[PDB]
């Protein structure tokens, strides 16, 4: 029994040990209550505006689309306090934790952005906070590791499995199974057991809401398509949500192709995986014939995840949203291109979305199209990685 | 069928049950088989066997290591079922229960999984990450193949859950670390077994006095395995000791 | 002969070789013209809003002032594209360069923020750009060095003298003395020869303008005092400008005290220096009895400068603005305090301003006062330095 | 006074002037004094001496190194004036000009600086970072102490500047690397001297033919100094050669 539907078609659900169901039901009830509370909404809006810096700009590229009939705008989540879209929903989830009476915070992170967001929110709102992060990501995203610690957050390196997002997730769940009474598990993406996919979307939907208002004001019409990278699915669903009922607007999600889909070293379960049950949900998974979870790969830590949010799997199944993939090299080229032509250093995660927009433009340069790419975060955290690579070349 | 006969026989003897747990293929196919035979020799009334899963997000480091070992041995679900057939062929009456993760059951079709269980001789299946709320397809397939669906009764359980577990479960009720036995019996729940934290004979005794049909010892057995890793011949006797030194606490 | 007054009382002027006077007069005329051109203002406003992200938030601290009668707001220039206030005026100066017909850009930098700002602006507006940076700063502010290069800017390490801001400045001037025909020297602070002090102030004054509008909207009254760190003086004059005629509002500038004024290792020429002539202006300088320029010191690269803008020297002389100093340790404590209590990681430069606000509060906890601190930039660039220090302790 | 007598004598001989430039205290107090004596021996009509400044934002690497050397020798403005007094005591008629940076002149009072110059025997002062626009206090103090204020006529100069330089300057007009000599003479500007890039005898000849009273050779001399650094006894003869091999190009 639940207040909201835990499924998106066949995908979603609450596949967790019985011991965690009370925590999920309590969270769902708190969320429903909060969504109806004007006082909660006002506090959330206040934090987003005066602390996080919303609304974020919608920037028109004026150099990268030269010589084509593509008009490209970038939704600037890179300008949000923290440097990424992650901040939006952590503020909401943090307020929920307080609404419930929790004083501690558990979180997992890949690119370290959700970790930093969880830490900054906890510091501001008086909550304790411990973050799980794959040892591999602890290294390739070191800048966020420092930031997290400076704000009083406990950073816990995870050496299990592939030492990445997936492994950090497993630990966060194991931890919450024993500390769910005083701690709220602040999941960082639109995945996991219900109600997280729903809560994360609702707390990230202002991205699409502002984008719609800004594009209408600037172009007098909706975009032909909005494009976002998809790791777990939060920034993409945040961008998509308000446009779902606008059938003319294409919704394009970009999964990481890593070294190439054919190499098996990627993170594109939605299009190249198989439905399974893991991390509390029924959703597309990268898995062996035996049903073991496969380890994923991406140059981008934030996209290195073997699964994907249930609503994306659903939107894909019904044909409302289309999903594609972009390889490490294509994302790297987009990264360099944005730096040199627009003076904006994007996160490597966001670079996958940009890379696909560039492909849409370059492939059919005479096609008139108005596109919006969700620039989910800034690339300061990837500066050392991109350099260490462009150096080998 | 086997759980029913067991409790029926254990009731005519005024005693409870002692169910040990171990991971299949750990630390190897051969050693694992020898481990289980030892467990039954000592006094294991029933068995709870875990199938190695890549991401056991519901097991402590103890069990995590075991899986790693199995995988290090190239152990797979398929080889686990090969083992179960061998165990069943040697021990025809002992109840055998499996501890599974949802994806390993859902992978090649839920119905097909339970069919394989019936085929090999498995008696029950507890899916760790499937709460009663999502159990429908699982328990239905289990029942169709004469497999008992095992449900966990958490410490933070409520009346609503008690009634569901009571009517959905079979074989036995897995209890997480007195009145909680009253309701189950009132609702006619599968013989309740206390688990988690059960690592001493007295804990087993108090469980029977509380009204439980017996007690399951989780990592209590696994903790012994790893501590005698480099010494196979020691591990076995170490296990024989504990098991016998536990089943006696149920008579 | 000039269109605008080159002096602020006794301070300012145009003390450059005769060969550079035409460049300064041309720049002054272009600026005056641009300030009257609604088309220029609209383009500048467009870039500030849709590319840089203005207006920036005015955040109320709700934890650091607990138990006192101080209400503190932080003007969030750390949320501006680039991570610091430097971006504001580079966009304006870049538009001026184009208005004049220049295609190249020369710039100097300390904390690397002005360098990154110059590089991003040049990438966006189609200008060439080379940056001079002290070898010492190249190391302690390495993150900005990478960013600058990724955007196509040439970073030139300066090993001369103390290998810091002052030395980078000298090189930029020497370079412009020979390449002033095709390149515009985009000075990064409110200092140097006229018209730079005036141009930089006017292109940074939106900081104070927005702060006034936001504080009036939030508190219904002007601040008792606005506080900003002072290296060359751009962020402080940007904050101050719109409040100069509001006599009730105190204007407080914070110079770096380094290891302590008495150690001689600091960067506080305004209060502990002597008027001199250097870098094209007559202004307070840290100098020997002989008149040689002294090398300055600060844990903060952006404040490591032996001089200060002429308008600050003037505002101080007439008593309109007050200047104080904050040591390395006080700034470090403010840095840690903001991270842990408000979840905001400030630049070490900005931390000097915050440190003084904290002192105003802690010294007289029962004094009712409404304060605004200009958070000139984010501290991601100082993450490795602060860690390497807090480690020794 | 000395520049006037010089050009007057150089006019009765149908010749121009050759003014070399060097940094005082470089590479040392002793070696510097010996360098200047050599310069005058070869044929230096006048001298342009630079005082080491901490931040010479208007000099190339060549001169930057020289300052560093002087500072490495503990050279200071005070010791420079001690040197100037010694040079003046040995050579009573040769015009001596100083190349200064504004702060070194402004430091202990502008009037006091020019007073020291008059006291020691200096004839002119060119302040590198003081354009005619900001020259008032400087040229006024210079004139009060019988010191000639030298102004630079840049290549990008205009008519307005020509008239100011012509009326404000004394001693001579510093020209940066034909018609530009016409105006100056029309406005009655101090004898014009061409500088910057003047490193060959022909350049000096063409300068006189252009209408200049002579030519100043900037780093042309300094470039020679550094190239014979490790060899003091070589540097001197190296310099003697060039100077003589330049003043001849003015006769
Ligand atoms: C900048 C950014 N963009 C996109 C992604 C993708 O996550 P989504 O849910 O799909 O939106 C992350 C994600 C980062 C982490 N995994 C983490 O920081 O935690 C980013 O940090
Ligand atoms: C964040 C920040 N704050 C303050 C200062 C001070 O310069 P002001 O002019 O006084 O405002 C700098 C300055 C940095 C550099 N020197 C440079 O990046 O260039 C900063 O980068
Ligand atoms: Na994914
Ligand atoms: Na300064």
């Amino acid at each position: 029994t639940t207040l909201l539907n835990p499924y998106f078609g066949e995908f979603g659900g609450m596949y967790v040990p019985q011991i965690l169901m009370p925590a999920l039901n309590q969270l769902e009830e708190a969320f429903v209550s909060a969504q109806k509370d004007p006082e909660f909404q006002a506090q959330f809006a206040d934090l987003l505006k005066n602390y996080a810096g919303r609304p974020t700009a919608l920037t028109k590229c004026q150099n990268i689309t030269a010589g084509t009939r593509t008009t490209l705008y970038l939704k600037r989540e890179d300008l949000l306090h923290g440097g990424a879209h992650k901040t939006n929903q952590v503020l909401g989830q943090a307020l929920l934790a307080k609404r419930m009476g929790k004083s501690e915070i558990i979180a997992e992170t890949g690119a370290g952005n959700h970790g930093v967001a969880s830490a900054l929110a906890s510091a501001l709102l008086g909550l304790k906070c411990r973050i799980y992060m794959g040892a591999k990501d602890v290294e390739r995203q070191s800048p966020n590791v420092f930031r997290m610690r400076l704000m009083g957050a406990e950073v816990i390196p995870v050496h299990s499995g592939s030492a990445t997002l997936k492994d950090a997730c497993n630990e966060a769940l194991r931890d919450w199974s024993g500390s769910y009474e005083t701690a709220h598990y602040m999941l960082g993406t639109a995945a996991g057991p219900h109600p997280y996919p729903t809560i994360v979307r609702e707390f990230q939907r202002m991205i699409g809401e502002e984008t719609k208002a800004q594009i209408l004001d600037k172009e007098g019409r909706l975009p032909d398509a909005v494009i976002a990278c998809v790791g777990g699915g939060s920034n993409a669903i945040g961008m998509f949500a308000d446009f779902i009922n606008d059938t003319s607007v294409g919704l394009i999600g970009v999964e990481p192709g890593g070294h190439g889909i054919e190499t098996g070293e990627h993170g594109a379960p939605l299009k190249h995986g198989r439905v399974g049950i893991y991390f509390g949900m029924k959703a597309p998974m990268m898995q062996t014939a035996d049903g073991q979870i496969e380890e994923s790969y991406s140059i981008s830590a934030g996209l290195d995840f073997p699964s994907v949010g249930p609503q994306h799997a659903y939107l894909n199944s019904i044909g409302r949203a289309d999903y594609v993939s972009i390889t490490d090299d294509e994302a790297l080229e987009a990264f360099k291109t944005l730096c040199r032509h627009e003076g904006i250093i994007p996160a490597l995660e966001s670079s996958h979305a940009l890379a696909h927009a560039l492909k849409m433009m370059r492939e059919q340069p005479e096609k008139e199209q108005l596109l919006v790419v969700n620039l989910s975060g800034r690339g300061d955290k990837d500066i050392f990685t991109v350099h260490d690579i462009l150096k080998a070349r | 069928e086997r759980y029913e006969n067991l409790f029926a026989q254990l009731n005519d003897r005024r005693e409870g049950a002692f169910v040990p747990f171990v991971t299949l293929g750990d630390p190897g196919i051969e050693q694992s088989l020898k481990i289980i035979d030892t467990l039954i020799d000592a006094g294991a009334d029933a068995l709870e066997l875990g199938v190695p899963f890549s991401d056991p997000l519901a097991d402590g480091p103890t069990i995590q290591n075991a899986n790693l070992r199995a995988f290090a041995a190239g152990v797979t679900p398929a080889q686990c079922f090969e083992m179960l057939a061998l165990i069943r062929e040697k021990h025809p009456t002992i109840p055998i229960g499996l501890l599974m993760y949802a994806n390993l059951v859902f992978n090649n079709g839920i119905d097909a999984f339970y069919a394989r269980c019936e085929q090999v001789g498995v008696d029950s299946v507890l899916v760790a990450d499937v709460p009663v709320e999502e159990s429908a397809p699982f328990r239905q397939a289990a029942l169709r193949h004469n497999i008992a669906p095992i449900f966990i009764c958490p410490p933070n359980a409520d009346d609503d859950l008690l009634r569901q577990v009571a009517s959905y479960g079979r074989g036995y009720t897995y209890l997480l670390s007195h009145h909680l036995i009253e309701k189950l019996k009132e609702y006619h729940a599968a013989p309740a077994l206390q688990g988690f934290g059960i690592s001493s004979p007295e804990q087993v005794s108090a469980a029977v006095r509380a009204g439980a049909a017996g007690a399951i010892s989780g990592s209590a057995i696994v903790k012994i395995i790893e501590k005698n890793l480099a010494s196979p011949k020691q591990m076995l006797a170490e296990l024989r000791s504990f098991v016998s030194a536990m089943k006696a606490a149920s008579r």
